[PDB]
């Protein structure tokens, strides 16, 4: 299938409680493989998946150095951001970063990403062209001007088209037994009377990977989008994910309802109904 | 400027009374990232609950999974207690094996 | 290295 590598970085200031904490977590698809936390007693790039453990000492200490420097960079960014928005030194603020690359089944670059949010709001993003920026406001325009002057986009493009794609391909090869294995959902439909007049049908999907899934209910073949309660896809803790969708149905009308499941691990999509 | 957490409490494996399992509390969709999560057994805080590394979704909202070993029974009640800046008081969500 | 060098905003 297609695959992604993404780093998710969070830097958060905490006036009166030391310097801003920096945490970076790296993923291939829905599998975390590294973490770095400046609050760790001994901050270092640490493995969080078995297939990365085979990388030698040079991998770990080179990445550790990048992340230690990134901690300082993000602190610089937070200081600058506070100024751009004329903010007090009393408050806590958050800078988030997402960067990395997507590749197709053949390992070719689909696109790169490098974007930032300040206090939960999009701030600046590298455009899909990997050459230009989109700034959200006049503060981000200051960053944009600075990054244009320093030709930052050219450095990011080189990273995203080269290093990122090269390492993603390497990770996919080393972890092929897991990263390139889609585990289909185990499914069932439960039935819960709520009154004499109505009952809940709940369609379950358990044990699937990756997280992307489509779970829908139909009544007489029509999608019940508005009337379906759909919980957020949630991690089980064993790499897999879970999800359910529920509809309230009139008593006696259960067989008019079908649950439909689409997932990469399924040979064919599923159509389930309540099986009393 | 703030987003309140969604909370789900559930088990790793299908629940079977008397068989060891894992109790999860997944908090998601929140901003900012500071959050306190306790897992409760009959109203009491479970010790040494672990959690995932802080990460976020593409809409920038944070998520964490808190988890601990547990053995479901008919009589024992489990819950997750969450506090966040967006909440006046801690929110308690009870474990229901059907959700 | 695999991780990306970041730039100050």
């Amino acid at each position: 299938g297609s695959h992604s590598m993404r780093y998710f970085d969070t830097a958060m200031s905490r006036p009166g409680r030391g310097e801003p904490r920096f945490i970076s977590v790296g993923y291939v698809d829905d599998t975390q493989f590294v973490r770095f936390d400046s609050d760790a007693a001994s901050p270092r790039e640490e493995p969080r998946a078995p297939w990365i453990e085979q990388e030698g000492p040079e991998y770990w200490d080179r990445n550790t150095q990048i992340f230690k420097t990134n901690t300082q960079t993000d602190r610089c960014s937070l200081r600058n951001l506070r100024g751009y928005y004329n903010q007090s030194e009393a408050g806590s603020h958050t800078l988030q970063s997402m960067y990395g690359c997507d590749v197709g089944p053949d390992g070719r670059l689909l696109r790169g990403h490098n974007q930032y949010a300040y206090d939960g709001k999009d701030y600046i993003a590298l455009n899909e062209d990997l050459r230009s920026w989109t700034a959200a406001d006049t503060a981000a325009q200051i960053t944009q001007r600075k990054w244009e002057a320093a030709r930052v986009a050219e450095q990011d493009r080189a990273y995203l088209e080269g290093t990122c794609v090269e390492w993603l391909r390497r990770y996919l090869e080393n972890g092929k037994d897991t990263l390139e294995r889609a585990d289909p959902p185990k499914t069932h439909v439960t039935h819960h009377p709520i009154s004499d007049h109505e009952a809940t049908l709940r369609c379950w999907a358990l044990g699937f990977y990756p997280a992307e899934i489509t779970l829908t209910w139909q009544r007489d073949g029509e999608d019940q989008t508005q009337d379906t309660e759909l919980v957020e896809t949630r991690p089980a803790g064993d790499r897999t994910f879970q999800k359910w969708a529920a509809v309230v149905v009139p008593s006696g009308e259960e067989q008019r309802y079908t649950c439909h499941v689409q997932h990469e691990g399924l040979p064919k999509p599923l159509t389930l109904r309540w099986e009393p | 400027i703030q987003r309140t957490p969604k909370i789900q409490v559930y088990s790793r494996h299908p629940a079977e009374n008397g068989k060891s399992n894992f109790l999860n509390c997944y908090v998601s969709g929140f901003h900012p990232s500071d959050i306190e999560v306790d897992l409760l057994k009959n109203g009491e805080r479970i010790e040494k609950v672990e959690h995932s590394d802080l990460s976020f979704s593409k809409d920038w909202s944070f998520y964490l999974l808190y988890y601990t070993e547990f053995t479901p029974t008919e009589k024992d009640e489990y819950a997750c207690r969450v506090n966040h800046v967006t909440l006046s008081q801690p929110k308690i969500v009870k474990w229901d094996r059907d959700m | 290295a695999a991780a990306k060098k970041k730039y100050c905003l």
